[PDB]
C-alpha cells in the first residue's frame, strides 16, 4: 500500500522522535508545553539579537532582541490558544493533549516556557 | 429582583442562579454555559485584585508616599531584573495551583487550599458581598487611573479639589468634558432604546 | 479643543496596527471554525 | 450535491451512462422512444460535475443536464 | 441475485507500495474497497500510479475515492474482460455495496430499476427563474 | 460537521473545504440568494445596509476633517495658498530611518507628514472654513451624524420599526420627496450657506453661528426678494481687483451671473454658484410636485408609461408593463442608478477640470490631475457595474410574459443586430486608429514627419468656435460680433465667459489638433468595445446558440464543460469580467491624454504635445519615459527624498499587476494537483502531522480565480498610475 523507506523506518529515528516531548504520550500537557516553549524561546532569541535594526548599537541589541523574541512567543501562544479553541469542540490510548483542556494547558505551558527561555537566553549572553 | 435599569428583562441566560444578577449582558458574551463560569471566576479575581490595589493606592496618598503611577520609578533595595524573575517564578506555581482548584471545585483558592477560609465565615451572602465590592473597586481603580490621566495629583486630592467647587470642578469641565457629556446623554437614552424595541 | 496629545500616535498606531487586528483575526478565526450544534 | 436531470428527449443510447466516471446514471425501462430505455440519476450524491454525460449526449438540445450545487467531499472529488 | 458481502481476508495484488495511496480520510471519514476475480496472474496499472500484478483468483484493493474504484473497474472490464465490484467502508466497520448496485451494469437496462430525477418535459419548456425566485434557497427552474 | 459560518447559506456551511470561507465572504451581500429570504425581508436588509453605508461615508468625512484640523496646516495655507503645500496628516512609522524622517518633514510641519492631493483645502477654503476650530466642529458634527445614521440602521430592523413591502414600493411618493426635498431643499439650504457664510467670508467678514443672526447677507435685507425687485441682489458685484478673503475690491451682490472665472483665484464666482444653486433648487422643488400621492392631483407613472406607445407600431406595445418590471426588480433600478451616477461622475470630472469651482484649484496641478483621474476611474467602474446589473436583471427578474411586445422584449428580439453593429463600429475604429498610428510611427521613424496623416478635428473646432473661441476663425454664433446669440448675452454673462474661453492659460476649451482627433478616436474605440462586451453579455445572459438554457444556471457559473467545442467564459459574469479590462484600458487612454495635455500646458510648451501625440513613440518616450525620471529616482544608492514613497508604490503596483497575471493565466487543475501533493506531504511529516487543518485545502474555484486575478490587475493598475501621476506632477511643479 504505502511506500516504506529506511528514512521513515529506521529504529534510530523512531527512537529519536519518541524521545521528543510531543511524542511522550503520558506526561502532563503543561509540562510538554513548558519544555517545548523553553527549547523554542532559547533559539528564537538569536535572530532578533544578531540581525534586528538595533544590532549595531551596544548595550541595547540584546535588550531589543529579547523583547522581540518575547513578543513573538506571546503571538505564538495566542496562536496555540486559538488553534485549540477551533480544533477541539466536540467528541494505544487517547492522548490528553488533543483536547480542549489539554491544548489550553499546553498553550499556557508554552507561553511560560517561551518567556522563561527568552529570559534565560538574554542572561546567557551577559 | 432589581435589574440594571428600571424595567429591564433578563436575556434568557441570566435568570438569577448566579449571585449579583441584574440581567446585564448586551453583547451576549455569556451565552455559553461553559464560558459563564470562567467569566465569573475572572470577574471575581479581577475584583479581588482591584480591591487590594485600590486600598493600597488610597493608603499611599494618606501617609505621603510617592504616587501610584510613579512608585515604580523609585529606587528600592533590590534590582528590577531580579524582581521580575522572582515575580514570574512564584506566580507560575501559585497560578498553577489556583487553576487546578477551579477545575476540581469551581472557585478561587490559595496554594493547596481550595476553600481558603481559616476563620470560616464563608456564607452565601459573603460571596455576593465580595462580588459587589469587587465591581465597585474595579470602577474605583478605573477612576483612579482616569483622574491621574487628566488631572494627575491624586485620588484623595481629586476628592478634595471637587469639594472646593463641585459645580465648576468635574469631568464635564475637564479636558474630556464634551466626550463624557455626549456619552452620558447616549447612556441615558439607552434604556428607552431597549424598551422601545424589546 | 479636541486636540489629541503628542503621544497619541505612538499609542494608537501600534494599537490599530497590531493589537486590534490580532484580536479581530483571533475572534473571527474562532467564529469561522465554530461548529453548529 | 450537484443536480442531474434527465429530459424526455432522451433516445436511450446509453452513451451518458458509459461516460460517467463515478456511476451516477443508469438505464431504466421506458416507452417514449425506440430503444425503450431512459437515462436515470439515482446516485447524484456521488456526482462530481465533470459533465462528461453532457459531452456524450447526442440529442439537440441535451437530454441530461448537470447544475453545480452544494459542494461536499464527494462532489469535490477529494481523496483526503 | 443477492447483494454480496465484503471479505476482509481477501488477497491483494502484488504491489510494492506508493505515495498515492490512502490518507487520513480513510481512517476518519471513509474509504473504498474493490474486489474482482482474475483468470490468471497479470500486470495492470494502478489508478494511483504504478504497475501491480493481479493474482489468480480473488483480488482486493483499497482506494480513497469512488472514482479510483470505477477507473480500475473500467480498466479491468475493457482490457482483461473481468467483472469487478466495489464497496464503501466506514471506520466503524459498516460496508455498503456500490457498483453494480442491482447486480447488472448500469449501461444495460435491467428490470426493477425505478427512474429518478427524470423530467417529463424538454429543456425549452423550463420556466423562467423569476417564477422560482424567493424560494427556500438558490433553486434552478429545472429542480421543479 | 456543519459550521456556523455562513449563517445565510446552509449549503456553504456544510462545505468541508476552504471554499466555504471564500464563498461566505463573497456571497454575504447577495441577499436574494440567502436561505429563507422574502421580498419584504430583502427590502428591509437593503434599508439597513443603506444606513450603514451613510454612517461609513459620514465617519470618513469627519476623519478627513479631524486629521486636517489636527496635523494639517490649514491655518497657514489660507494665508498663502499659492506657495504652501497642503498637509494630509502626520506620519508615525517606526520603520522610518533618519533620512526618511527629514525627507518627509516638509510643508512647515514639525515632523513627517503627507501632502494632500484630494483638494479638500481649496474646497473648505471656498465654502468658508478659515480656522482649525471650524474643521474640528465640522468633524464632531459629522461624527454625530454618522452615529445617528448607524442607530437608524439598527433601529429599522427591530419590531415596530420595520417598514412594510408596500412602503418600499411607493415610487410616486419617493420620487416626489427626492426631487423636492433631497434635491431642491438641500440645494436651497446650500444657497443659504453660500449667501450667508461663503460669500461674506470671501469678502473678509466673519460669519459664524455666533453672529449669523445679526449679520445681513445683503444691505437691503429681504426687501427686494418680497417686492420682486430681484435685480437688486445682482447690483455691485466683486470687481476685478478683489482679493479673496479680504474686503479689498469686494462688492455687495449675492446673486450674479457674471460668468467666467475670478481673476485671482481662477475659479467660479461665489455669487454665481449661489445663484446657480438657487435656480436649480427652485426647479427641483417645482419638479417634486409631478406625481400623485394622496391629494388627487399629480401623475401615476404607470399611466404615463402605458400612454406612450407609437401609433404605427414601430415600438410594438411601447412601454406597457414597464412600470411593473421596474418597480418589482431591484436590479433594474440599481442598473439605472449606476448608469446615471457613472455618467454624472464623468460629467463632474470634465466640468471640474475645465471650470474649477474652488479657489486656487487650477494652480494645484497635482490636485487637478488626481481629482480628474479619480473620478474617471470611479465612473468607469460604476458604468461596468450598471451593465452587470442589467445582465443580472435579465437573468433573475425579466419575465417575457409580462413584458410581451414592449420595448424591453423587442431589444432581445434584435439583439444580434445590436451586437453585430457594435462589433462593426469597434472593428472600424480599431483598424483605422491603429493604422493611422502605425503609419505616423513609420513616417517619424523614416525621417519624414510631413508624410504622416494628420486629420484636423474640424467638427470639434467648429463647436469651440460656436462657444466663442476666435482662434480657428469660423466667426459664427458666439464667435461673431454681429450674431443675435452674441448680442443677447453681452449684458449678462458673455463678457466673462468669452474672456475666459479666449484665454489659452486655463483648461476652458483647450486648443485641439490632429493628436486630439486621434486620441478621441481611441477613446471612441474604447467606449464602443467596452459597450459591446457589456451589451453582448447582458443580451446573451438568458441564452445563446451555444447555451440555450443559460438562464437556468444563474448569472455567475464556471462554464458548461468542454463539450460542444468548449464553453469557457460563457456566463454573463465572464462578459463583465472581460469588460473590466477594456474599461481599465479606456480610462487609461483618457487619463493618459488628460495628463499629457495638461503637463505640456503647465510646462508652457503645448507644441511638444501637438507634435508628439500623433505617433505612439512620442507617447511612450516624451510622456511615459520622460516623466518617470524623478519617480524612479525617489530612492537610489546615493540616498532618498520625499518622492521615494511613490517609487515604492510604483513597484508595488507593478508587483500586484504581475501577481494578477498568475490567476489570469494558470487555471485551477494544476493548483489542485499541487495542493494534493502538499496535503500528502503534511500528512506524512512527523512533528507537524499533530497539527491538522479544520477546512480541507482546495484550489480556488474558476469564478473565484477570475475575480482574484481581476482584483489584483485593477489594484496594480490603479496604484501604478496613481503613483506615477502624483510623483510626476508634484516633482515637476
Ligand atoms: C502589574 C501591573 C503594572 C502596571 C499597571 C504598571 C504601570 C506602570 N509602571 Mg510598572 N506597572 C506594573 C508592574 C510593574 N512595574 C514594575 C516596574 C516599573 C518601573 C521600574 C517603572 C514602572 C513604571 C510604570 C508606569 C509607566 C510605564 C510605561 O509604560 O510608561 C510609558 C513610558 C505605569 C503606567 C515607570 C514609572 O513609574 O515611571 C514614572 C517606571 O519607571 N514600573 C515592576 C517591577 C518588575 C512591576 C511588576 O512586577
Ligand atoms: C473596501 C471594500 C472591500 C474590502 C475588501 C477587503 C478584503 C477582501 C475581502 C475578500 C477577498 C475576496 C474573498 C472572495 C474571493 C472570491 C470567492 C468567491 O466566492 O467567488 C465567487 C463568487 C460567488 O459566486 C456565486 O457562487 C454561487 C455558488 O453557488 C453554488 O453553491 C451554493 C451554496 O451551496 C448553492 O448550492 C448553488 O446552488 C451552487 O451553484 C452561485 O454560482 C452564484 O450564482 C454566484 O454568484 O462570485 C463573485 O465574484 C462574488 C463577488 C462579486 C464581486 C463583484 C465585483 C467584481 C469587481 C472586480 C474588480 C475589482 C477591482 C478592485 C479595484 C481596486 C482599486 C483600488
Ligand atoms: C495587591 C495590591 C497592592 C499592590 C500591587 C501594591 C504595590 C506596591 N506597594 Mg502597597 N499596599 C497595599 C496593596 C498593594 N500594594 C495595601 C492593601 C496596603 C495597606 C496595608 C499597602 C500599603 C503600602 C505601603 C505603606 C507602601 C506600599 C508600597 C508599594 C510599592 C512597593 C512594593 C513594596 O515594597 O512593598 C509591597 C508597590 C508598587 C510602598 C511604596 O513604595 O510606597 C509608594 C510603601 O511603603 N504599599
Ligand atoms: C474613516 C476615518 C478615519 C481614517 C481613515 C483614519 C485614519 C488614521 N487615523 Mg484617525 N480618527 C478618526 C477617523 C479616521 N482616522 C476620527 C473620526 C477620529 C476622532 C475620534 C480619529 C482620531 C485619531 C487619533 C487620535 C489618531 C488617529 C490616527 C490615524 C492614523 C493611524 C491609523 C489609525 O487607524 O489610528 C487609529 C484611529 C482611531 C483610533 C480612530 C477610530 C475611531 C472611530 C470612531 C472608529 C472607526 C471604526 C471603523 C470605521 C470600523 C471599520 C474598521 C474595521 C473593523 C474594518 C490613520 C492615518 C493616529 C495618527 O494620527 O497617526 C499619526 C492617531 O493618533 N485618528
Ligand atoms: C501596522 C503596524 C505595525 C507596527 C506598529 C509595527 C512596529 C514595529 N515593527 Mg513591524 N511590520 C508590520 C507592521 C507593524 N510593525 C507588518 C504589516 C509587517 C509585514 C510587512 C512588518 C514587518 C516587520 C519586520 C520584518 C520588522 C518589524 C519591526 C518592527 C519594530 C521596529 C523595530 C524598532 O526600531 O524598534 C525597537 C524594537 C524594540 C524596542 C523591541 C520591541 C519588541 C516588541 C515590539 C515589544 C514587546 C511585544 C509586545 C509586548 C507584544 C505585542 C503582541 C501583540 C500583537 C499582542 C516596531 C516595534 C522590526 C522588529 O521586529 O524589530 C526586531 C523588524 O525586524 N516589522
Ligand atoms: C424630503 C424627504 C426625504 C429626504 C430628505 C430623504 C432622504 C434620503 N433618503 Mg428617503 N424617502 C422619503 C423621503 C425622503 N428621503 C419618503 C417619503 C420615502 C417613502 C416613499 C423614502 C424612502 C426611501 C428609501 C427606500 C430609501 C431612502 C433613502 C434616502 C437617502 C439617500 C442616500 C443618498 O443617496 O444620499 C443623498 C443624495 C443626495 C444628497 C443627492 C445628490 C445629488 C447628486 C447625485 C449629486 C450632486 C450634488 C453635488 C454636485 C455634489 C456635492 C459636492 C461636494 C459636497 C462633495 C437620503 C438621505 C435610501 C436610504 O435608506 O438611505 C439610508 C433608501 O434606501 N428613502
Ligand atoms: C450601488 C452599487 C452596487 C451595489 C449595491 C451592488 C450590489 C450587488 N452586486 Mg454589484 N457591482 C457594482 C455595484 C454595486 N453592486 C459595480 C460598481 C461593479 C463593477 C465593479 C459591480 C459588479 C458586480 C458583479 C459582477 C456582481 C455583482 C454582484 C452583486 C450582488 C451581491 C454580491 C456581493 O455584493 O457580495 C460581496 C462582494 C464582495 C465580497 C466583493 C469582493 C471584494 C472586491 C473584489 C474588492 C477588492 C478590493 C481590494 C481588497 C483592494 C485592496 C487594495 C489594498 C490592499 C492595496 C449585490 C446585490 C454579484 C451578483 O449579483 O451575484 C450573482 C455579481 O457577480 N456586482
Ligand atoms: C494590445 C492587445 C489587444 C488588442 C490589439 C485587442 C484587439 C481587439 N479586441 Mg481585445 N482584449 C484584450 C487585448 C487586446 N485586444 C485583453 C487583454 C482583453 C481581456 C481578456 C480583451 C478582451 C476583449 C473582448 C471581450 C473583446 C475584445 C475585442 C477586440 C477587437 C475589437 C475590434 C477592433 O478594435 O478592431 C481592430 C483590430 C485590431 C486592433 C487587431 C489588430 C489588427 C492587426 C494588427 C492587423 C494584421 C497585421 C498584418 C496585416 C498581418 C500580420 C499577421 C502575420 C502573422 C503575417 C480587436 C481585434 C472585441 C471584439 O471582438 O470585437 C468584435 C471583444 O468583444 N477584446
Ligand atoms: C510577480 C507575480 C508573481 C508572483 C509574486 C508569483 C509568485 C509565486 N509563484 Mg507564480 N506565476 C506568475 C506570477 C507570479 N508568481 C504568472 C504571471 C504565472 C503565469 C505563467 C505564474 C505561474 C506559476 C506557476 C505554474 C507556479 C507559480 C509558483 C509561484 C510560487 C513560487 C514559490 C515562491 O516563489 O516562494 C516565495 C514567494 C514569493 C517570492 C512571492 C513574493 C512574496 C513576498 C516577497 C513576501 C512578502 C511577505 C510579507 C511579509 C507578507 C505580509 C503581508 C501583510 C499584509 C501581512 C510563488 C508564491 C509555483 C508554485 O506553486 O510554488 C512552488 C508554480 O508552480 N507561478
Ligand atoms: C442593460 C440593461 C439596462 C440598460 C443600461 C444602460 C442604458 C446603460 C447606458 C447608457 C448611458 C450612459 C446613456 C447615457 C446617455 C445620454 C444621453 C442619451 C444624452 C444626451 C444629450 C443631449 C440631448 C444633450 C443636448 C445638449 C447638447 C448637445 C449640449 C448643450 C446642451 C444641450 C442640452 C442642448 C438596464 C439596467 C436599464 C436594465 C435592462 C438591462
Ligand atoms: S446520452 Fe442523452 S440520449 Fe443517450 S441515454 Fe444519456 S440522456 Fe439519453
Ligand atoms: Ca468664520
Amino acid at each position: 500500500g504505502m511506500l516504506e523507506t529506511p528514512v521513515t523506518s529506521a529504529p534510530i529515528v523512531a527512537t529519536y522522535l519518541s524521545n521528543l516531548p510531543a511524542y511522550r504520550t503520558g506526561v502532563a500537557p503543561v509540562l510538554r508545553g513548558v519544555e517545548i516553549g523553553l527549547a523554542h524561546g532559547f533559539l528564537l532569541a538569536g535572530p532578533f539579537i544578531k540581525l534586528g535594526p538595533l544590532r549595531n548599537v551596544p548595550e541595547t541589541a540584546e535588550i531589543a532582541g529579547s523583547l522581540s523574541a518575547a513578543g513573538l512567543v506571546l503571538i505564538l501562544a495566542l496562536c496555540l490558544s486559538i488553534y485549540g479553541s477551533a480544533q477541539f469542540q466536540s467528541t494505544v490510548a487517547r492522548d490528553p493533549l488533543f483536547s480542549a483542556d489539554g491544548w489550553s494547558e499546553f498553550a499556557a505551558g508554552f507561553l511560560v516556557g517561551g518567556e522563561a527561555g527568552v529570559a534565560w537566553a538574554y542572561v546567557c549572553t551577559q | 429582583r432589581p435589574m440594571w435599569y428600571p424595567g429591564a428583562t433578563a436575556p434568557a441566560h441570566l435568570d438569577g442562579s448566579m449571585l449579583g444578577d441584574y440581567g446585564f449582558d448586551p453583547l451576549r458574551l455569556g451565552v455559553n454555559k461553559d464560558n459563564l463560569k470562567w467569566f465569573r471566576e475572572a470577574e471575581l479575581t479581577n475584583g479581588r485584585w482591584a480591591m487590594a490595589a485600590v486600598v493600597g493606592i488610597l493608603f499611599t496618598d494618606a501617609v505621603g508616599l510617592p504616587k501610584f503611577w510613579t512608585a515604580g520609578a523609585e529606587k528600592y533595595a533590590l534590582d528590577n531584573q531580579t524582581l521580575a524573575l522572582i515575580e514570574v517564578a512564584v506566580f507560575a506555581v501559585l497560578e498553577g495551583k489556583r487553576y487546578e482548584i477551579y477545575k476540581k471545585t469551581g472557585e478561587t483558592g490559595f496554594l493547596s487550599f481550595a476553600p481558603f477560609d481559616p476563620m470560616g465565615m464563608k456564607s452565601e451572602e459573603m460571596k455576593l458581598k465580595e462580588l459587589k465590592n469587587g465591581r465597585l473597586a474595579m470602577l474605583a481603580f478605573l477612576g483612579f487611573c482616569s483622574q491621574a490621566a487628566v488631572y494627575g495629583k491624586g485620588p484623595i486630592e481629586t476628592l478634595q479639589l471637587h469639594l472646593a467647587d463641585p459645580g465648576h470642578n468635574n469631568i464635564y469641565t475637564s479636558s474630556v468634558g464634551p466626550e463624557t457629556a455626549v456619552t452620558v446623554a447616549v447612556l441615558c437614552v439607552l434604556p428607552m432604546i431597549i424598551e422601545a424595541t424589546k | 479643543p479636541f486636540v489629541p496629545p503628542s503621544w497619541a500616535p505612538s499609542v494608537f498606531v501600534p494599537l490599530t496596527g497590531l493589537v486590534l487586528p490580532a484580536i479581530a483575526m483571533a475572534t473571527l478565526f474562532v467564529y469561522i471554525e465554530k461548529e453548529a450544534p | 450535491a450537484h443536480i442531474v436531470k434527465i429530459y424526455d428527449t432522451c433516445i436511450g443510447c446509453t452513451q451518458c451512462v458509459r461516460a460517467c466516471p463515478l456511476d451516477v446514471l443508469e438505464m431504466v425501462p421506458w416507452d417514449g422512444c425506440k430503444a425503450s430505455q431512459m437515462a436515470s440519476a439515482p446516485r447524484t450524491e456521488d456526482c462530481v460535475g465533470c459533465k462528461r454525460c453532457e459531452t456524450a449526449c447526442p440529442t439537440d438540445f441535451l437530454s441530461v443536464r448537470v447544475y453545480l450545487g452544494s459542494e461536499s467531499t464527494r462532489s469535490m472529488g477529494l481523496s483526503y | 441475485w443477492t447483494v454480496p458481502t465484503l471479505n476482509p481476508d481477501t488477497p491483494s495484488p502484488i504491489f510494492g507500495g506508493s505515495t498515492g495511496g490512502l490518507l487520513r480520510k480513510a481512517q476518519t471519514e471513509e474509504f473504498y474497497v474493490i474486489t474482482w476475480e482474475a483468470k490468471k496472474e497479470q500486470i495492470f496499472e494502478m489508478p494511483t500510479g504504478g504497475a501491480a500484478i493481479m493474482r489468480q483468483g480473488p483480488n482486493l484493493l483499497k482506494f480513497g475515492k469512488k472514482e479510483q474504484c470505477l477507473a480500475l473497474t473500467t480498466q479491468l472490464r475493457n482490457k482483461f474482460k473481468l467483472t469487478p465490484c466495489f464497496y464503501r467502508v466506514f471506520p466503524d466497520g459498516k460496508v455498503q455495496y456500490l457498483h453494480p448496485a442491482d447486480g447488472v451494469y448500469p449501461e444495460k437496462v435491467n428490470a426493477g430499476r425505478v427512474g429518478a430525477n427524470q423530467n417529463m418535459r424538454r429543456i425549452g419548456q423550463n420556466v423562467n427563474p423569476i417564477k422560482v425566485k424567493f424560494s427556500g434557497r438558490m433553486m434552478s427552474p429545472a429542480e421543479i | 460537521a456543519t459550521k456556523l459560518f455562513p449563517k445565510f447559506s446552509q449549503g456553504l456551511a456544510q462545505d468541508p473545504t476552504t471554499r466555504r470561507i471564500w464563498y461566505g465572504l463573497a456571497m454575504a451581500h447577495d441577499f436574494e440568494s440567502h436561505d429563507g429570504m422574502t421580498e419584504e425581508n430583502l427590502y428591509q436588509k437593503i434599508f439597513a445596509s443603506h444606513f450603514g453605508q451613510l454612517s461609513i461615508i459620514f465617519l470618513w468625512t469627519s476623519g478627513n476633517l479631524f486629521h486636517v484640523a489636527w496635523q494639517g496646516n490649514f491655518e497657514q495655507w489660507v494665508t498663502d495658498p499659492v506657495h504652501i503645500r497642503p498637509i494630509a496628516h502626520a506620519i508615525w512609522d517606526p520603520h522610518f530611518g533618519q533620512p526618511a524622517v527629514e525627507a518627509f518633514t516638509r510643508g512647515g510641519a514639525s515632523g513627517p507628514v503627507n501632502i494632500s492631493t484630494s483638494g479638500v483645502y481649496q474646497w473648505w477654503y471656498t465654502i468658508g472654513m478659515r480656522t482649525n476650530q471650524d474643521l474640528y466642529v465640522g468633524s464632531v458634527f459629522l461624527a454625530l451624524v454618522s452615529a445617528i445614521f448607524l442607530f437608524a440602521g439598527w433601529l429599522h430592523l427591530q419590531p415596530n420599526f420595520q417598514p412594510s413591502l408596500s412602503w418600499f414600493k411607493d415610487a410616486e411618493s419617493r420620487l416626489n420627496h427626492h426631487l423636492s426635498g433631497l434635491f431642491g431643499v438641500s440645494s436651497l439650504a446650500w444657497t443659504g450657506h453660500l449667501v450667508h457664510v461663503a460669500i461674506p467670508e470671501s469678502r473678509g467678514q466673519h460669519v459664524g453661528w455666533d453672529n449669523f443672526l445679526s449679520v445681513l447677507p445683503h444691505p437691503q435685507g429681504l426687501t427686494p426678494f418680497f417686492t420682486g425687485n430681484w435685480a437688486a441682489y445682482a447690483q455691485s458685484p466683486d470687481t476685478a481687483s478683489h482679493v479673496f478673503g479680504t474686503a479689498q475690491g469686494s462688492g455687495q451682490a449675492i446673486l450674479t451671473f457674471l460668468g467666467g472665472f475670478h481673476p485671482q483665484t481662477q475659479s467660479l464666482w461665489l455669487t454665481d454658484m449661489a445663484h446657480h444653486h438657487l435656480a436649480i433648487a427652485v426647479i427641483f422643488i417645482v419638479a417634486g410636485h409631478m406625481y400623485r400621492t394622496n391629494f388627487g392631483i399629480g401623475h401615476r407613472m404607470q399611466a404615463i408609461l402605458e400612454a406612450h406607445t407609437p401609433p404605427s407600431g414601430s415600438l410594438g406595445a411601447g412601454h406597457k408593463g414597464l412600470f411593473d418590471t421596474v418597480n418589482n426588480s431591484l436590479h433594474f433600478q440599481l442598473g439605472l442608478a449606476l448608469a446615471s451616477v457613472g455618467t454624472i461622475t464623468s460629467l463632474v470630472a470634465q466640468h471640474m477640470y475645465s471650470l474649477p469651482p474652488y479657489a486656487f484649484q487650477a494652480i494645484d496641478f497635482t490636485t487637478q490631475a488626481a481629482l480628474y483621474t479619480h473620478h474617471q476611474y470611479i465612473a468607469g467602474f460604476i458604468m461596468c457595474g450598471a451593465f452587470a446589473h442589467g445582465a443580472i436583471f435579465f437573468i433573475r427578474d425579466y419575465d417575457p410574459e409580462q413584458n410581451k411586445g414592449n420595448v424591453l422584449a423587442r431589444m432581445l428580439d434584435h439583439k444580434e443586430a445590436l451586437i453585430s453593429h457594435l462589433s462593426w463600429v469597434s472593428l472600424f475604429l480599431g483598424f483605422h486608429t491603429l493604422g493611422l498610428y502605425v503609419h505616423n510611427d513609420v513616417m517619424q521613424a523614416f525621417g519624414t514627419p510631413e508624410k504622416q496623416i494628420l486629420i484636423e478635428p474640424v467638427f470639434a473646432q467648429w463647436i469651440q468656435a460656436a462657444h466663442g473661441k476666435a482662434l480657428y476663425g469660423f466667426d459664427f454664433l458666439l464667435s461673431s460680433k454681429t450674431s443675435a446669440a452674441f448680442a443677447n448675452g453681452q449684458s449678462l454673462w458673455l463678457p466673462g465667459w468669452l474672456d475666459a474661453i479666449n484665454n489659452n492659460q486655463n483648461s476652458l476649451f483647450l486648443t485641439i489638433g490632429p493628436g486630439d482627433f486621434l486620441v478621441h478616436h481611441a477613446i471612441a474605440l474604447g467606449l464602443h468595445t467596452t459597450t459591446l462586451i457589456l451589451v453582448k453579455g447582458a443580451l446573451d445572459a438568458r441564452g445563446s446558440k451555444l447555451m440555450p438554457d443559460k438562464k437556468d444556471f444563474g448569472y455567475s457559473f464556471p462554464c458548461d464543460g468542454p463539450g460542444r467545442g468548449g464553453t469557457c467564459d460563457i456566463s454573463a459574469y465572464d462578459a463583465f469580467y472581460l469588460a473590466v479590462f477594456w474599461m481599465l484600458n479606456t480610462i487609461g487612454w483618457v487619463t493618459f491624454y488628460w495628463h499629457w495635455k495638461h503637463l505640456t500646458l503647465w510646462q508652457g510648451n503645448v507644441a511638444q504635445f501637438d507634435e508628439s501625440s500623433t505617433y505612439l513613440m512620442g507617447w511612450l518616450r516624451d510622456y511615459l519615459w520622460l516623466n518617470s525620471s524623478q519617480l524612479i529616482n525617489g530612492y537610489n544608492p546615493f540616498g532618498m527624498n520625499s518622492l521615494s514613497v511613490w517609487a515604492w508604490t510604483f513597484l508595488f503596483g507593478h508587483l500586484i499587476y504581475a501577481t494578477g497575471f498568475m490567476f489570469l493565466i494558470s487555471w485551477r487543475g494544476y493548483w489542485q494537483e499541487l495542493i494534493e501533493t502538499l496535503v500528502w506531504a503534511h500528512e506524512k511529516t512527523p512533528l507537524a502531522n499533530l497539527v491538522y487543518w479544520k477546512d480541507k485545502p482546495v484550489a480556488l474555484s474558476i469564478v473565484q480565480a477570475r475575480l482574484v486575478g481581476l482584483a489584483h490587475f485593477s489594484v496594480g493598475y490603479i496604484f501604478t498610475y496613481a503613483a506615477f501621476l502624483i510623483a510626476s506632477t508634484s516633482g515637476r511643479f
